């Protein structure tokens, strides 16, 4: 149900981020695409990325069908829809990683932990001039 | 350089001819969804038809101070046509002062009958171009 | 299944059955008349000398003939002198088309049952009353 | 040769704002007296009457002219003389 | 030109009328009421054609053959870049005062 | 799609539906025609004793029957009686074709739904007036 | 059936947390669904992970059918769905590691176990003044 | 659709660069592309670049479709055009390569860092007459 | 409203009826009896609308 | 291609299309008769009741029929009373062969547009010559 008017309508920015901007092939409903707009609260980007998730469970579902004169072969769509998915979703590092022993702020934040474990010697015991 | 100039005048001594776009409103309640196009700042004249519960075409003699509104631009009254049978209207040039170029609005029409109910006989959604 | 519900159309079922002969010898149809939904899927149906939408030359004028072959779940009906009940209707593009024939397919399987009708549309002719 | 913004930032400037009738081709021959006119923005260099005016006559005309300050800016002739309400369906100015 | 937005066949796309460049071409344009019968120009006060960014003009209102004219000439392709697709829009004036736009249509010169 | 669109042609549409039958009886066809462009695909049509291109052999001379099955997105239309509209004419070769049969495969699939239809070319014969 | 109702209907919000909300293909009946939920307590997110489970039984049955004029061909689902199924929600990890003796708090807790074997020396055993 | 002036048309523009300028089989709709190129601003290179990957999820969707008659199928044109993407964009490096501890002026502004720990000795301290 | 709880042709799934939020909608119902034929309303005395925990 | 150039035969064509009917009724054939070389594939023709030098058993004696089809790219008519020609003929074993039927598969494709024609072997009878 997208109505082409994605500068006002949340639901149609939402319908363009995750791809089901196709009234003759609409997977996701229209009712459960508004909940999943409220659960994220108003954010188009989470609820996108939750209709993505529910649609890979409906693609995966469904199998091909024969009725007289018309013929739909469905169980391929979801080894490309998947490919697509892990490669442009699931691939992309957010944040950044943690190297221990590199910055002395952190190092000195850490060893006010009165619950940790106390090491024998530390890197800078040789050059304190006021031992401990 | 150069740009020439034209003057042109038009009048007669003593009609409406604007394009036309009509709809059906089935009261029976039985007819992803169509959209109506206008072309902005365009006076176009909008007409509806009503259908019984049988769905038949049903006369308007009944029926006074129809209602239309573009939800959240504006509301306005609406003729009741008694010879041709339908509720017409004619967007004014004073209108396109409130309304968004392109935008898509939601339309809704009201029936105030003599006794008093009201009922909302179509809801349709337009764009103006 | 999905592909077995892509049209919606309306069916006018005859509930009663009380059709009968009226003291002068005419027919009088079951008066109770009631509107039903169903969900289907129609096709237009090949095979010999069937006429889809043929346009036919006559000395009267022009004429349409068109039939088409429906798959659904509901159990629809054709005339039966031993049961003693009239057909069905289904409203096609704003007109009549008449149950014609049946092929039952039903408790065959668990997931494809179903059923297969041949509509005609129904010609164009002046209405008469002999109502009793 | 002007241009589009020119001509558009140029017919902003001239603002007519009433009409009169003649019996021929004009101050001189002056048959009614003046009726206000609005006029709408300028676009690819044309203007346009917002509205229909009335004017009436007693009497024939066959000419008209614009003036604003009571400075006539244009003239111009109808399509044809009528004896005697002459409706003013329409008119335009225009740099093209 | 039909009033009330229906395309005779729905097609698709959008199709685009090619004239020579530097060639007076004379265009017309037929009307179709809300039915698709054919309307008389006798009730039509007058027309401005229209071409985006290029220019405005008042329009011929031919009652004889029943058509809306308009001709190029020579001083009008002073201002229309070669190729470059313009898109038209034709205005007319009710006896009432009304605007509508009729017909909108794109064009380009070879 | 590219195949759907291979041809390029002329369609004769009566846009007015307003024929009547004058006062003497004679028909008067709809006024108002109107010619448009459409695109589609044109073969041969293999089936029975169909006719392309077949010369035939008469008393009076020769004669040359056609007929070819047209695939199109676009929606032409027969003649009908109850709706009160005539058929189209579809211009193959500078020649008429009236399209006789129509084949309703609309609706069906997003990417393949189209029409079918059978046009024959017009007999050649003289033309008279009857307009009131 | 899905009733197009999440905002009111919890059993909704369960049928849309499992991804059977789809009318024309109901896997999960409504009064088996109905039993997921009040042996869950009341609880929408804890019916689901039943529910899926249930689902991957019902659809690892069913076979490709084939009966006159339509054909249904379901090998293929299973294969679709556990691949979905195993990547999102078998593999999701909830909790935290455990890290053998790294928190002193841990430590002496653990220490007052009675049934522990003694050893003969301990990490810190090497500065501790009273000794044990 | 694709108007065939790319010269005057920024959406042209981006139309070519993308590769959806084939008016017989528009994919992405042209509100879409629209929406796209005021969301970048206004930047025909980097409209593209999301155009693509909407492109690639469009196509990723689509399966094999057969109605009476006319045929398509679908189920290798992602294959094709994932490859053709992995070589001509994804692999496309831009920017360059950190190499530590290879420029003076680099290791003198990152020495003012407060936070970072001390080494005991670095590079140079065998030559430093001043020490430190 | 058929007594005896034959549906005059077996669907499946719910049906649900809409009407507009804020206008008044006259609402009707039609009875056969037990042979499908239409019952007189004469024989009714009285009957009670019901909306769920709503009135 | 190699296939469609498999044989070379003798075309007879009328080049002149000036056929008229004299002042006395008889029919005059065009008169300009000029000879060309092609080159296509010729196949026995096996359709329902077709004759392939089949020997027919008659009161006045014996006659032989044959009848054959023709893929060549070049383009053959046959007679067409609108426009006013006359057939083609071709020389096959030493005799004449007149095109009878004809299907335009041209403009199809790339590498494989072609023509189809069935040509039957003309009767045998005495000559007479009506020219004015």
């Amino acid at each position: 149900c997208y109505t082409g008017d994605p500068a006002n309508n949340p639901l149609d920015r939402v319908r363009i981020l995750c791809t089901d901007t196709n009234n003759d092939e609409i997977l996701i409903e229209q009712s459960v695409l508004e909940w999943f707009y409220l659960e994220s609260g108003k954010d188009e980007k989470k609820a996108a990325i939750k209709a993505l998730k529910y649609l890979l469970f409906q693609v995966a579902k469904m199998g091909d069908e024969k009725v007289g004169g018309v013929y739909l072969r469905n169980s391929s769509r979801f080894k490309s829809l998947k490919a697509v998915y892990d490669d442009l979703v699931k691939s992309s590092v957010s944040g950044l990683p943690y190297a221990g022993g590199i910055n002395q702020c952190d190092i000195d934040m850490r060893r006010q932990n009165p619950c940790s474990v106390k090491k024998y010697t530390e890197y800078g015991d040789a050059a304190r001039y006021e031992g401990r | 350089v150069e740009a020439g100039s034209r003057a042109s005048l038009s009048g007669y001594i003593s009609d409406v001819f604007t394009i036309c776009r009509l709809l059906d409103a089935p009261m029976s309640g039985k007819p992803c969804s169509e959209i109506v196009k206008i072309p902005f700042d365009s006076s176009c004249l909008l007409g509806v038809k009503l259908y019984n519960c049988e769905n038949k075409r049903i006369n308007v003699n009944s029926i006074e101070a129809a209602f239309i509104t573009l939800d959240t631009a504006f509301q306005s009254p609406m003729t009741v046509n008694k010879d041709t049978n339908r509720l017409e209207y004619i967007f004014s040039q004073n209108d396109y002062k409130v309304l968004v170029k392109g935008k898509v609005y939601d339309m809704i029409v009201n029936v105030v009958d003599e006794s008093g109910n009201h009922s909302t006989v179509l809801k349709q959604k337009v764009r103006f171009n | 299944m999905r592909l077995l519900n892509r049209h919606s159309f309306v069916v006018k079922r005859k509930v009663s059955e009380d059709g009968y002969y009226n003291d002068d010898g005419d027919w009088v149809a079951s008066q109770d008349i009631v509107e039903v939904n169903c969900k289907g899927n129609i096709q237009p149906y090949i095979k010999g000398s069937v006429k889809n939408g043929t346009q036919i030359a006559l000395p009267e004028g022009i004429r349409l003939t068109d039939t088409r072959i429906l798959y659904t779940t509901y159990k629809l009906r054709t005339s039966d002198d031993v049961e003693w009940n009239e057909s069905d209707i289904v409203m096609i593009d704003g007109h009549e088309y008449e149950v014609f024939m049946t092929m039952d397919w039903s408790q065959q399987l668990a997931h494809t049952s179903h059923y297969e009708y041949i509509i005609i549309r129904r010609d164009k002719m002046n209405a008469v009353r002999n109502s009793r | 040769t002007l241009t589009i913004d020119g001509k558009n930032k140029i017919l902003a400037t001239l603002t007519p704002t009433t009409i009169i009738l003649h019996n021929v081709d004009p101050t001189a021959n002056k048959v009614t007296q003046p009726v206000a006119i609005y006029f709408s923005e300028p676009d690819n260099g044309l203007i346009a009457s917002e509205d229909t005016v009335n004017i009436t006559v007693p009497a024939t005309v066959s000419h008209y002219s614009l003036w604003d300050n009571d400075k006539c800016v244009a003239t111009g002739a109808l399509s044809k003389p009528q004896f005697f309400i002459y409706v003013i369906s329409s008119v335009s100015v225009d740099l093209n | 030109a039909p009033m009330s937005g229906k395309p005779f066949i729905s097609g698709n796309c959008s199709e685009i009328v090619k004239i020579p460049f530097d060639s007076s071409c004379l265009l017309g344009v037929k009307l179709y009421n809300c039915e698709n019968k054919r309307i008389n120009v006798n009730s039509i006060e007058a027309a401005f054609i229209t071409l985006d960014t290029a220019f405005q003009s008042p329009m011929t209102v031919n009652k004889d053959t029943n058509r809306l004219e308009y001709i190029f000439s020579q001083n009008d392709y002073k201002v229309l870049v070669k190729g470059k697709v313009y898109d038209m829009i034709v205005n007319v004036v009710d006896e009432s005062g009304n605007h509508s736009t009729v017909l909108k249509q794109k064009v380009r010169f070879n």
